[PDB]
RNA sequence: UUGACCUCAAAUCAGGUAGGACUACGCGCUGAACAAUAAGCGCAGGAAAAGAAAAUAACCAUGAUUCCCUCAGUAACGGUGAAGCGGGAAAAGCUCAAAUUUGAAAUCUGGCAACAUUUCUUUUGUUGUCCGAGUUGUAAUUUCAA
RNA sequence: AUUGGAUAUGCCAUAUAAAGCGCUUUCGAAGAGUCGAGUUGUUUGCAGCUCUAAAUGGGUGGUCAUCUAA
C-alpha cells in the first residue's frame, strides 16, 4: 500500500474550519486552554522549557484556584506531575497568577428559592 | 465585555438568605435559653437542638435572622 | 457424602420450642410495612402542611452486610442464622464470627421464617441489637435459652465432618 | 500577556521541594479489619491438601522437606518462605488453644 | 506585637512572674537560655511569648515548615502546652500543632505536610516523624524548647533526644532547656545540645476498688459529702471534662478547670472554688502543679498520678486513693519513702447500683457518648506513658472491667 | 460487610470448605444443561464487582466448557449466542473439575427501561457495544488480544507514505 | 559449609481433621472498626424528613389526598 | 391442614428483542501457497478501535488515547526492524467493587387512572395509586488524584 | 417551516436541603484459578496442561525510582 497526501491541502482547510466552527460556539474565549510550562526528560533537552498538559494540584493550590473551580475556567489540571522543585512551583504560579489577571469570568444565574 | 460582567454581578449578589418558618422558631427558640453568643451549648443541648446542628451552623443560622 | 465441620453445624438447628419463642419475640419487633411508613409519614406530612420530637425506634435488624457489621461492633445481642442459603458460603462464616466476637448465635430453620419477619420473601439472617426496656428479661430468657439449647447441646457435634 | 515562550530556558537554579506521599503508594498496607478477617477465614475454610502434608512435615521437625514441599507447589522461595511462617504460627496456636 | 498583647490580655494576664525576669527579656534577643525553675513557676509562658514573636518576626508560613519545636515528656503536659499555644496564637496566622505519642499518626503527617510553625512535640514520636514522615519540612528551624529536660531522661528518651539533636539542623538556631533539678545527665545533654556560654536562669489514705466499680464507689462517695469541700485529681484534662460533663448530667453538679480550654476560666473557676466554703472541684495532676490548694476536707486521687515524688512531697484536710488491685505495688514504693498510710474499707451494699443506667445514659447522648470515648482513650494512653511501669503496667490492667467505669457495656477500640 | 469474608474465602479454592463445594456443586452443574440460567450467582461477591446488580436486567448464566482458545472467552461467546437479545457484561470463573471449566456470564438487558433509565449502565444500549465478546471487548477478550499499558504488550510500517512535496 | 550432599529427597542420587479454633477460642472484647461514630445516628432520620417535606409540598399541591379527605373520598 | 418460601413446568397470555443484507474503512478468529498473506468464519459504527498509567525515564524530570513528522533505516536481531525523548493536530475527563441509610430501601420495572408533551393524533414523559423487583443489597456517599 | 445554544423576563421552586475551601487529641476498606512457577503449542504477547500465592504487598525499571493489574 502506498499512502498519498493529495488531501493534504484539504486537511489544512478542514482543520481551519474546525477552529472556526469551535469559536463560533465559544465567542468569546480563548480556543486553546492554557497550558504549563515544562522541561522535557533528558539530559539533551532538560535546559529547554516546553508546555505541559495541565497543572499540578500544589501549583493550583498556591495560585488560590481550587481543582475543581479550575476545569470551569479553562485551567487543565494533571494529577500526575508534581513539583520536586521550587522553580517548577513558582513558574507555573505566575503562570495562572498572570492568566487570572487578564480573565473575565461573566457571572452566572442562580436559582434561588423563596425562604431557607 | 468587562462592564456588563461587573454590573450583572452586582444585580446577581443577594447572597445572604432568610429564614423559614422552621428555621426562624428553630434559632429562635435556643437562643431563648442560650443567649447569643454561647453557640458551643447551644450545640449541645439534644431536646432544643434534635437535628444535632453544630455550633457553625447554629452561628449561620443566627446570622441570616440578624439580617 | 463427607462434609466439612464448618458445613455441617449447619444441619444442628435450634429445636421446635426454643425457635418459637424466639420468634415471639422478633414478631414483637418487626419493621414497619410500606404502607405503615407512608401512613407515618404522611401523617406528619399533614402537621407540616398545615402547621405544628420523638424516640429512638425499635426493630429488628436484616440484611447480610448490614448484621455483619453490627457483630463486628458488638451491637448485636443475638444473631439467627438461616439454615439453607442457597449459597452456603455466605453465611458460613458467621457462627464462627459470632463466637470470635461473643455474640450469642442461633442456626435456626426456613429462612423463608425469617424473611416474614421483615416482611420480606427471605432473609439470610436476624440479628436483635437492642430492644426495649419492656423485653429485656424475654430477651435475656431467650439468650440463656440459646446458651443451653444451641451452645451448650451440639458444641462439640460441630467441630465434627459431618455425613458419610 | 499570557504567552509561553518555548524553547532557550527559564533559569539552571534549583531548589528540590520535598514532597508527601501520594495515597497510592499506600496500597499493600495491613488494615486492621483485613487482618481480623483473614484470621476468621482461614480457619473457616480449612486448609489446602498441600497446606495439610507441609503442615505435618512441620509438626515432625521436617524443616528441609516442609521447604522444599511448599516451594515445589507454590514455584518460589518467597512465597515458599511465607507460606512456611504462616502455617508455623497456625500450629503455634493451635497447641497454645490446645 | 500589639497581637501579642491583646492575647494575652484575653488571658487575664498581667504583671510578669520572677522566673520570666531572667529568661523573657535576654530570649527575645535570640540567645540560647538554660533555664532553671520549680513546679508551676509559669515556664510555659516564658518560651513561648519570645518565641511567638519570632515567628512575627520573621513572617513565617506554613510553606516554611516548622521553625519552632518544643519537647516535653507527657501527653498531658504537651496538650496543655498546646492549648495554652493556641491562646497565644489567637490573633495570629501562623500555624500551630501538636505530635503525641499514641495519636493518629496517619492524621499527624497529614497536618505536618501542611506546615505547622510552632510544633509541640514529644521526644518518642518526632523522632519517629523525623525520620520516617515525607513532606516534613524542618530544614527552616530556628528555636528548640526543651521542658523538663530531668523528667525526659528519667523516662528514658536519652536514645531519642540524642538523635533528635544529630537529626535537626544546629546552626543558626535558638535552643532552650528547663530543668528542675541539674543531674550528669540533665547536664550533659545541655553541653551537647545547648550553644556554647549559655545565659543560666537559677499521712496518705487509699481505697482498694476494683477498675469496674471505680466511679460507682467515687459517685456514692460525693453523694456522701456533699456538705464538704472536695478536689478530685485526674490523669488528664479528657478524662476531667468528661467526669465533669456526666455528674452534672446525673444531678452532681460539680467544677472542673478544664472549662473550654481558656486559661481565664480556669482561674475564673479556681478562685470562685476557694471563695465558697463548700463545692467540689476536678483537675488534673498537671493543672494542679504549682497551684495554691485551698482549705479543702478532701482530697480525692482517682487516677495515679504520673509523678510519684512529686506527689508524695505536694501532699506534705484528708487524702484519698483510689487504687486498683493490681496497683498494690504502689504500697511498697511507699514503704520506701517512710510515708504513713492507712487503708479505707467500704461496704458493696451502700455502693450506688447506676452502672445500668449509667451506660444508658451515655449510648442515648452523642455529646456523652463522644466525651466518653476521649476519656477513656486519653486515660489508657496516660496509663502506657506511666513513668513506673512495673507497679502501673497496662497490661495488667483489665481492659473490660476500665470501660465499664467510663459508661461502657464493651470496651471501645482505642489503639494504645 | 460479608463481601469481604466472602472474596478472602474464594482465594483459598482447595480448602477444606471450597473443596467440597467445588465437586458437589461440579456435579450438580453436570446434571443441568450445558448453558442454563442462574437464578442467583454462584459467587456473589465475584458478580457484584464485575458489574452485577441485583436489579431488573441483569441476568446471569452458567455454562460448562470442556478443558485441554481461551476458555473464558469461549463460554462468553457461547452464552452470547444463547441470549442474543441480552449483552455480555462480564464473566467469571465458578468451578472445575477434572473434565470441565464452569463459568457464570452476566448479561444486561438493552431494551429494559431499568437498565435504559439507569446512567451508569446506559452505555450498554448503545449498537457499538453489540456483541462485544463477539469483538474481544470483554475483559477476557481483550486481555486476550494483548491490550494493555506497557512494553510487554503493523499496517503503518509495510507501506509507502509519499507526500506532495518530496 | 553445606557438605554438597544428598538428603535422601533430591530427584538425583486425618484425611477428615477434627475442627480446629485456633482463633475463635477466644473472644474479641472491643468493637472491629475505631471509626468514630456519626451523628446521624442520634438524630432523627434526615432520609424520612426529606420525603416528610416531599409529601407536605404535594399536599399543598394538592397531588396526594390527605388522611381527613381520604376518608371522605372513600364515603 | 390452611398458608408462606423454594423449585419445576404451562399459556394462540402482555410488552419486547435477536436473525438477513451491505461490508471501502473497522474489530476479532483462522490460515496455505507464492505471512497475521489471499481465502474462510464471526461482529460493529459513522467512524471503529484505543483510552485517563500495575506508563516512561534516570532528567532542572515527563504525564490518558489516537494520528502526523522526527527519532531511523537507528538500537536490537538474523535482510528484518522498533521505541523513550523531541516537534505538531486534538485535548476531557470519569464510573463502580471493596464502609452500617440502620434514627426508619431513602431505589427501581410494570399495571391502571388522569395530566401533559410531539419532527409526530405516530413521539416522549409527569403525577397518583396498586402490584412486583430488591436486604443473598436497590439509592445517597467514596474511587487513592483520594 | 422545523430546530440549537444563549439573552431578557413572568411564574413556580419539596432550602429543615446540597456543595467547594479551611482545620484534626478520630478514621481511611483498594478487584484470585488471578499474579507467579513449570511445561507444551500458536504467532515477546497469547493458548492449553500441572501447580498455585502476597499485604508497604505486587508490577515494571535503574538499595533507589516509578507505577497500583486481575
Amino acid at each position: 500500500y502506498v499512502k498519498t497526501w493529495f488531501n493534504q491541502p484539504g486537511r489544512k482547510l478542514r482543520r481551519r474550519q474546525a477552529r472556526q466552527t469551535k469559536a463560533a460556539k465559544i465567542a468569546p474565549r480563548p480556543v486553546e486552554a492554557i497550558r504549563p510550562a515544562v522541561k522535557p526528560p533528558t539530559i539533551r533537552y532538560n535546559m529547554k522549557v516546553r508546555a505541559g498538559r495541565g497543572f499540578t494540584l500544589e501549583e493550583l493550590k498556591a495560585a488560590g484556584v481550587s481543582r475543581r473551580v479550575a476545569s470551569t475556567i479553562g485551567i487543565p489540571v494533571d494529577h500526575r506531575r508534581r513539583n520536586r522543585s521550587e522553580e517548577s512551583l513558582q513558574r507555573n504560579v505566575e503562570r495562572i497568577k498572570v492568566y487570572l489577571a487578564h480573565l473575565i469570568v461573566f457571572p452566572r444565574k442562580a436559582g434561588q428559592p423563596k425562604k431557607g | 465585555l468587562e462592564e456588563e460582567a461587573v454590573k450583572k454581578a452586582a444585580r446577581q449578589s443577594n447572597k445572604m438568605l432568610p429564614l423559614s418558618a422552621f428555621e426562624h422558631a428553630y434559632i429562635q427558640r435556643l437562643i431563648n435559653k442560650y443567649g447569643t453568643e454561647d453557640f458551643e451549648s447551644m450545640a449541645k443541648d439534644v431536646k432544643l437542638n434534635s437535628k444535632l446542628f453544630n455550633g457553625s451552623k447554629l452561628k449561620n443560622l443566627y446570622i441570616r435572622m440578624k439580617a | 457424602l463427607k462434609v466439612p465441620p464448618a458445613i455441617a453445624q449447619f444441619q444442628k438447628t435450634l429445636d421446635k420450642n426454643t425457635a418459637t419463642q424466639v420468634f415471639k419475640l422478633l414478631n414483637k419487633y418487626r419493621p414497619e410495612t410500606a404502607a405503615e411508613k407512608k401512613q407515618r409519614l404522611v401523617a406528619e406530612a399533614e402537621a407540616v402542611a398545615n402547621g405544628k420530637v420523638s424516640k429512638k425506634p425499635y426493630n429488628v435488624k436484616y440484611g447480610l452486610n448490614h448484621v455483619v457489621a453490627l457483630i463486628e461492633a458488638k451491637k448485636a445481642k443475638l444473631v439467627l442464622i438461616a439454615s439453607d442459603v442457597d449459597p452456603i458460603e455466605l453465611v458460613v462464616f458467621l457462627p464462627a464470627l459470632c463466637k470470635k466476637m461473643g455474640v450469642p448465635y442461633a442456626i435456626v430453620k426456613n429462612k423463608a421464617r425469617l424473611g416474614t419477619v421483615i416482611h420480606q420473601k427471605t432473609a439470610a439472617v436476624l440479628a436483635v441489637t437492642e430492644v426495649r426496656e419492656e423485653d429485656k428479661n424475654e430477651l435475656a430468657s431467650i439468650v440463656s435459652a440459646v446458651d443451653a439449647n444451641f451452645s451448650a447441646k451440639y458444641d462439640e457435634s460441630r467441630r465434627k465432618w459431618g455425613g458419610g | 500577556a499570557p504567552g509561553l515562550v518555548v524553547g532557550l530556558n527559564k533559569g539552571k537554579t534549583l531548589t528540590k521541594r520535598q514532597l508527601p506521599e501520594r495515597p497510592s503508594r499506600r496500597k499493600g498496607h495491613l488494615s486492621k479489619r483485613t487482618a481480623f478477617v483473614r484470621s476468621i477465614v482461614r480457619e473457616v475454610a480449612g486448609f489446602a491438601p498441600y497446606e495439610r502434608r507441609v503442615m505435618e512435615l512441620i509438626r515432625n521437625s521436617q524443616d528441609k522437606r516442609a521447604r522444599k514441599l511448599a516451594k515445589k507447589r507454590l514455584g518460589t522461595l518467597k512465597r515458599a518462605k511465607g507460606k512456611i511462617e504462616e502455617l508455623t504460627s497456625v500450629i503455634q496456636s493451635s497447641r497454645l488453644a490446645h | 506585637s500589639e497581637n501579642i498583647q491583646k492575647a494575652i490580655k484575653e488571658m487575664g494576664f498581667e504583671t510578669m512572674t520572677e522566673i520570666q525576669k531572667r529568661s523573657i527579656p535576654p530570649l527575645l534577643a535570640g540567645r540560647d537560655v538554660l533555664g532553671a525553675a520549680k513546679t508551676g513557676s509559669g515556664k510555659t509562658l516564658a518560651f513561648l511569648i519570645p518565641t511567638i514573636e519570632m515567628l512575627y518576626a520573621l513572617k513565617f508560613k506554613p510553606r516554611n515548615g516548622t521553625g519552632v519545636i518544643i519537647i516535653s515528656p507527657t501527653r498531658e503536659l504537651a496538650l496543655q502546652i498546646f492549648g495554652v499555644a493556641k491562646e497565644l496564637l489567637k490573633y495570629h496566622h501562623q500555624t500551630f500543632g501538636i505530635v503525641i505519642g499514641g495519636a493518629n499518626r496517619r492524621a499527624e503527617a497529614d497536618k505536618l505536610v501542611k506546615g505547622v510553625n510552632l510544633l509541640v512535640a514529644t521526644p518518642g514520636r518526632l523522632l519517629d516523624h523525623l525520620q520516617n514522615t515525607k513532606g516534613f519540612v524542618f530544614r527552616n528551624l530556628r528555636s528548640l524548647v526543651i521542658d523538663e529536660a530531668d523528667r525526659i531522661l528519667e523516662i528514658g528518651f536519652e536514645d531519642e533526644m540524642r538523635q533528635i539533636m544529630k537529626i535537626l539542623p544546629s546552626e543558626n538556631r535558638q535552643t532552650l532547656l528547663f530543668s528542675a533539678t541539674q543531674t550528669t545527665k540533665v547536664e550533659d545533654l545541655a553541653r551537647i545540645s545547648l550553644k556554647p556560654g549559655p545565659l543560666y536562669v537559677n499521712e496518705q489514705g487509699y481505697v482498694v476498688v476494683d477498675s469496674d466499680k471505680r466511679f460507682l464507689l467515687l459517685f456514692s462517695f460525693l453523694k456522701r459529702n456533699l456538705k464538704k469541700k472536695v478536689i478530685v485529681f485526674m490523669s488528664s484534662c479528657a478524662s476531667v471534662k468528661y467526669m465533669a460533663e456526666l455528674l452534672n448530667y446525673i444531678d452532681l453538679p460539680v467544677l472542673d478547670l478544664h472549662g473550654k480550654q481558656k486559661q481565664q476560666r480556669r482561674t475564673n473557676t479556681f478562685f470562685e472554688f476557694c471563695n465558697a466554703e463548700k463545692g467540689i472541684l476536678l483537675c488534673t495532676n498537671v493543672a494542679a502543679r504549682g497551684l495554691d490548694i485551698p482549705a479543702v476536707d478532701w482530697i480525692v486521687q482517682y487516677d495515679p498520678p504520673d509523678d510519684p515524688r512529686d506527689y508524695i512531697h505536694r501532699v506534705g484536710g484528708k487524702s484519698l486513693m483510689f487504687l486498683a488491685p493490681s496497683e498494690l505495688g504502689f504500697l511498697r514504693y511507699l514503704k520506701t519513702a517512710k510515708v504513713s498510710l492507712n487503708e479505707f474499707e467500704f461496704p458493696a451494699n451502700k455502693v450506688a447500683n447506676v452502672q445500668s443506667q449509667l451506660e444508658k445514659l451515655v449510648s442515648k447522648n452523642y455529646y456523652l457518648q463522644q466525651s466518653a470515648k476521649d476519656g477513656y482513650r486519653s486515660y489508657l494512653q496516660a496509663y502506657a506513658s506511666y513513668s513506673l511501669k512495673s507497679i502501673f503496667d497496662i497490661n495488667k490492667l483489665d481492659l473490660a472491667k476500665v470501660a465499664k467505669s467510663f459508661g461502657f457495656a464493651h470496651p471501645p477500640n482505642v489503639n494504645i | 460487610g460479608a463481601y469481604k469474608y466472602l472474596e478472602e474465602l474464594a482465594k483459598k479454592k482447595q480448602s477444606d470448605v471450597n473443596l467440597f463445594l467445588s465437586r458437589v456443586r461440579a456435579w450438580e452443574y453436570r446434571q443441568m444443561n450445558v448453558i442454563h440460567r442462574a437464578s442467583r450467582p454462584s459467587r456473589p461477591d465475584k458478580a457484584r464487582r464485575l458489574g452485577y446488580k441485583a436489579k431488573q436486567g441483569y441476568v446471569i448464566y452458567r455454562i460448562r466448557v470442556r478443558r485441554g482458545r481461551s476458555a473464558r472467552c469461549t463460554a462468553e461467546e457461547r452464552v452470547g449466542r444463547y441470549c442474543s437479545n441480552l449483552r455480555v457484561l462480564n464473566s467469571y470463573w465458578v468451578n472445575q473439575d477434572a473434565t470441565y471449566k464452569f463459568f457464570e456470564v452476566i448479561l444486561v438487558d438493552p431494551s429494559h427501561k431499568a437498565i435504559r433509565r439507569d446512567p451508569r449502565i446506559n452505555w450498554i444500549v448503545n449498537p457499538v457495544h453489540k456483541h462485544r465478546e463477539s469483538r474481544g471487548l470483554t475483559s477476557i477478550g481483550k486481555k486476550s488480544r494483548g491490550i494493555g499499558k506497557g512494553h510487554r504488550f503493523w499496517l503503518r510500517h509495510n507501506t509507502l507514505s509519499l507526500r506532495r512535496y518530496r | 559449609e553445606i557438605d554438597a550432599g544428598y538428603s535422601s529427597d533430591s530427584s538425583t542420587e486425618d484425611p477428615y481433621p477434627d475442627y480446629d479454633d485456633f482463633f475463635t477460642n477466644t473472644v474479641r472484647e472491643t468493637p472491629l472498626s475505631s471509626a468514630p461514630e456519626p451523628k446521624r445516628r442520634f438524630a432523627p432520620s434526615k432520609h424520612e424528613q426529606k420525603r416528610i417535606l416531599q409529601l407536605a409540598y404535594a399536599i399543598r399541591k394538592g397531588r396526594i389526598l390527605t388522611s381527613e379527605q381520604r376518608a371522605e373520598r372513600e364515603r
